[PDB]
RNA sequence: GAAAUUGUUGAAAGGGAAGGGCAUUUGAUCAGACA
RNA sequence: GGAAUACUGCCAGCUGGGACUGAGGACUGCGACGUAAGUCAAGGAUGCUGGCAUAAUGGUUAUAUGCCGCCCGUCUUGAAA
RNA sequence: AAAUAUGUAAGAAGUCCUUGUUACUUAAUUGAACGUGGACAUUUGAAUGAAGAGCUUUUAGUGGGCCAUUUUUGGUAAGC
């Protein structure tokens, strides 16, 4: 058994591969999120300009947080709650948009914050919150290793497809989301930013959909 | 002295406890309660494609 | 004291409808029932016989014995932490088809057709049905169609 | 509710197969942000048209930014509200630097005066006006005169220490 | 708090070990826990599960219910398995050769095996000449047989066998049983 | 035994994702943007300064 | 020759009860650990 | 007609101060940086310096001070009653 | 004639062809019910979820309750 540097060559030339697939990936959905950008941007301007009004897509995409904790709960939110996997106070989690969401979200209005995440949130979530579910287990995602043994079958092998994935919602959302165990966040670091959390956001609350300034919210909560 | 004579409250919740579960279907059901006329029929009827079975493969 | 007949608290459920009284149309006898086939209940008041018990009323079961003016329902109750599994012997004006089932089955036919020609077409399928996606971009013009400025009225009586 | 925002809204129900293209309402919202400024609009359409959110659909939300920010102007504020009777209309007289500021205001007057709350007020119409003498109020036209002047008695002086040693005077 | 939604700290509700304090037996155990980890082939899995069961749950399997099974099309070479007590039978006047691995066999079932020409073989043996499991057929003897479950379910329109000590009528024949004396059920 | 954070701690930033190496070095981060001087139309200004 | 209860000696506190919990000041007292 | 600045957002931009924690125990892995030998902030703390070696730190006990503290057992929808 | 509450369906135990079995059914091997043989596979036919799915045995305590938002009958009302 020579082993040593027989073995061990071979591995270390074979992950050094992997390395060259994972940077030029990087660098196309780099390409891809701009370009993008640009000509969401582009198009509002060239209506502006003959006379008529763009109007965006709408978002597939929400980042829900529990708000209300445990006690005091009728029992069609309380089995909802269970359902997008929200069992305790400021735990949070992506969901993809439809109809048969939109209408669990209505039921849950009074006891949930949500909005339209950017990249900047998903990439620091994902960063710094980032566990994976394996047998149960709840296991850090501190290396790429793990991503690929769990989720190679559906493609994706490196953490930064994990969130392409989640961003664009692409076809194997179901699966990567579910990889991800909901999200556990700290209560907010600059406070809530009202006297009472209790009421809609639009009666100066903090329940219900407030939109785009999730970002502000599950950035100081993470 | 009087009593409370009835309510439901409570009644629900032990129910959930243990599920509320289905009563599990089954790949061929009973022929009790089915028409005597047919069963009759159909018992000599699988006699003979059992036999016509066992004939073919002797 | 307490009063729990047969029959108790069918005052408007056994009712006839409005102008829709006397003999039942001819198309109800001319329909064939086979053993595996769906069917609400609803019970026509005229005809005593062969009648649901108040329950059934708007349940949906599924046939199992068919005999000379009758079918076999069976359909599943529910009691305490439990669902009991009870055989209806109803004539048949008290029923009739699920059209849910009938919708299926036409389904069944479109997607064994869509895979059929999949096959000589060249790869993918995607038959599952997608729920309401949420809707793309467009540029609404104003070309003809300037908008139309509003604002809040004040407070008449008019009494 | 907030230092406000103005914001224009328009909308246009939801298209359809056989009536394309329809028709483009629009308003003028004052708010705190889009979100709440996107609420008020459907709240209005309500009251009018045959419309909601689940039939309808918003084209453009644009922020209106003020004409001449550091001049002195006199508005005009209609206004219908809600008391705990009945619900009556009034013409408020504002004068300030922005129209926002007025909207700011008012606000704050109709809750101090009559115990009106955010929810039980629809501002009608602020109008600026343009000319001298087209103002019916008093407490506007007094500061309309020429050579105006006015002292301020009675100066008080905010420390910072508890204790103090000289005892203090109220002259300006 | 959380809002747990099954109970927690639920044991499994399956036997880890024998609730026996025999030494041999352990050993046994202490060998199939080894092969089982160390193979793959899920024979040893099944073995290792089977030494732990109740003496309820390890009915004897007899030497003609061995012979059924070697009646079977392609069985007729496969080393026969059964972890429990393997029974003598009268009723069988041919039993053909053989063999059978076991934890206990009876004086009758042992002579009724070799005079045949067989070969009675321990459960250690079986180990040494099958580590894998391979060719083998593993047998169960029928638990529903045993005389407690006459009684499970008792109930109206069941048919089920009241406990009762002493037979014959007047012992539960009545008002109960007939339509002369009340009701049936 | 004890996760660390990438964001902050640049080793096991580039642990993960190598592109970020060349991220910092073309700055990216701050991409000036080419600039078009596209004007609005009559309408849209009109109908924004409006009763 | 235990306890309830009592006497003498020594220490302590004590403005309409006494006793307890968390933390330290102060007073009495204590082994270990240092080779 | 040409500029500036807020307001909102982004940076895998730069950098100063403060607080709490240091589980683990030959080796194994992922990586960086180097032309090579090697080196590293990379699967959890190392280096340097002083004072003391006894009631100095620590423990027990009595008191003092801050805030807290109703009488147990019982039957009851409900007990300090 | 609403709102809220409520029954059923969204496939392998399935779909299509091939021509067997019968004392039942038809003027008629036509039908009916279960079949042999052949064709159709992991986009196998809405979402979300799933500290596994199912089954058996056996035995404790309990069978005075009370409160709150909304609906409510008795009563002038009530900590009724
Ligand atoms: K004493
Ligand atoms: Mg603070
Ligand atoms: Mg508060
Ligand atoms: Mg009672
Ligand atoms: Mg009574
Ligand atoms: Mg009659
Ligand atoms: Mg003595
Ligand atoms: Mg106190
Ligand atoms: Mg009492
Ligand atoms: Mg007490
Ligand atoms: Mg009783
Ligand atoms: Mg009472």
């Amino acid at each position: 058994a020579e082993q040593v540097a027989a073995e061990r060559a071979a591995r270390k030339a074979a992950n050094k591969e992997k390395r060259a697939i994972i940077l030029e990936r990087n660098a196309a959905y780099q390409k891809e999120y701009e370009t993008a950008e640009r000509n969401i941007i582009q198009a509002k301007r060239d209506a502006k300009a003959a006379g008529s009004y763009y109007v965006e897509a709408q978002h597939k995409l929400v980042f829900v947080v529990r708000i209300k904790g445990i006690n005091k709960i009728p029992p069609k939110p309380r089995k909802v709650l269970q359902l997008l996997r929200l069992t305790r106070i400021n735990s949070g989690t992506f969901v993809k948009v439809t109809k048969a969401t939109l209408e669990l979200l209505k039921l849950i209005e009074p006891y949930v914050a949500y909005g339209y995440p950017s990249y900047s949130t998903i990439r620091q979530l994902v960063y710094k919150r980032g566990f994976g579910k394996i047998n149960k287990q709840r296991v850090p995602l501190s290396d790429n290793a793990i991503i690929e043994a769990n989720l190679g079958k559906y493609g994706i092998l490196s953490i930064d497809d994990l969130i392409h994935e989640i961003i664009t919602v692409g076809p194997h959302f179901k699966q990567a989301n579910n990889f991800l165990w909901p999200f556990k966040l700290s209560n907010p670091s600059g406070g809530w930013g009202v006297p009472r959390k209790f009421k809609h956001f639009i009666q100066g609350g903090s329940f219900g959909n407030r939109e785009e300034f999730i970002n502000k919210l599950v950035k100081s909560m993470n | 002295a009087k009593s409370k004579n009835h309510t439901a409250h409570n009644q629900t919740r032990k129910a959930h406890r243990n599920g509320i579960k289905k009563p599990k279907t089954y790949k061929y059901p009973s022929l009790k309660g089915v028409d005597p006329k047919f069963r009759r029929n159909h018992k000599h009827a699988l006699h003979g494609t059992a036999k016509a079975l066992a004939a073919a493969k002797k | 004291g307490k009063s729990h007949g047969y029959r108790s608290r069918t005052r408007y459920m056994f009712q006839r409808d409005f102008r829709k009284h006397g003999a039942v149309h001819l198309s109800t006898y001319l329909k064939v029932y086979k053993v595996g086939d769906i069917v609400d209940i609803k019970a026509n008041g005229s005809i005593q016989k062969g009648m649901p018990h108040k329950f059934y009323q708007g349940k949906t079961g599924v046939v199992y014995n068919v005999t000379k003016s009758s079918v076999g329902v069976i359909i599943n109750k529910m009691v305490g932490n439990r669902y009991l599994e009870k055989r209806l012997n109803l004539r048949v004006e008290h029923i009739k088809h699920s059209k849910c089932r009938q919708e299926f089955l036409e389904r069944v036919k479109a997607n064994a057709a869509k895979r059929a020609e999949a096959k000589a077409q060249g790869v993918a399928v995607q038959l599952k049905r997608q729920p309401a996606q949420p809707r793309e971009s467009r540029i609404v013009s104003t070309e003809g169609n300037v908008p139309q400025t509003l604002a809040p009225v004040p407070y008449e009586t008019f009494i | 509710m907030a230092h406000f925002k103005e914001y224009q809204v328009i909308g246009r129900r939801l298209p359809t197969e056989s009536v394309p293209e329809p028709k483009l309402f629009r308003m003028r919202i004052f708010a705190s942000n889009e979100v709440i400024a996107k609420s008020r609009y459907w709240y209005f359409l309500q009251k009018l048209h045959k419309v909601k959110k689940a039939s309808g659909e918003i084209v453009s939300i644009n922020q209106i930014n003020e004409a001449h920010p550091t001049k002195v102007k006199n508005f005009g504020v209609w206004v219908r509200y809600d008391s705990r009777s009945g619900t009556h209309n009034m013409y408020k007289e504002i004068r300030d630097v922005s129209r926002v500021a007025a909207v700011e205001t008012l606000y704050q007057d109709m809750a101090a005066r009559h115990r009106a709350r955010f929810r039980s007020i629809h501002i009608l119409k602020v109008a600026e006006i343009e000319k001298t003498a087209d103002v019916k109020r008093q407490y506007v036209k007094q500061f309309l005169t020429k050579d105006l002047k006015f002292p301020l008695p009675h100066r008080v002086q905010k420390s910072t220490k508890t204790f103090s040693y000289k005892r203090p005077s109220t002259f300006y | 708090g959380i809002d747990h939604t099954s109970k927690q700290h639920k044991r499994s509700g399956h036997r880890t070990a024998p609730k026996s304090d025999n030494v041999y037996l352990k050993l046994l155990v202490k060998l199939y826990t080894f092969l089982a980890r160390r193979t793959d082939a899920p024979f040893n899995k099944v073995v290792l599960k089977a030494l732990f069961l109740s003496k309820i749950n390890r009915p004897p399997v007899s030497v003609s219910r061995i012979a059924r099974a070697l009646k079977q099309e392609g069985a007729a070479n496969k080393t026969v398995v059964v972890v429990g007590t393997v029974t003598d039978d009268a009723r069988i006047f041919e039993f053909p050769k053989t063999t059978v691995a076991a934890l206990r066999f009876t004086a009758g079932a042992r002579a009724k095996i070799v005079k045949a020409g067989g070969e009675c073989i321990t459960l250690d043996q079986l180990a040494v000449r099958a580590p894998k499991g391979q060719n083998t057929l593993i047998l169960r003897g029928p638990r529903n047989s045993r005389e407690a479950v006459r009684h499970f379910g008792m109930g109206p329109h069941k048919g089920k066998a009241p406990r009762i000590l002493s037979t014959g009528r007047k012992f539960e024949r009545a008002r109960g049983r007939r339509r002369s004396k009340g009701f049936k059920v | 035994v004890l996760k660390k954070n990438p964001l902050k701690n640049k080793q096991v930033l580039l642990r993960l994702n190598p592109y970020a190496k060349v991220f910092a070095a073309e700055k990216l981060g701050s991409k000036k943007a080419e600039k078009t001087g596209t004007k609005p139309a009559a309408v849209f200004t009109e109908t924004l300064k409006h009763d």
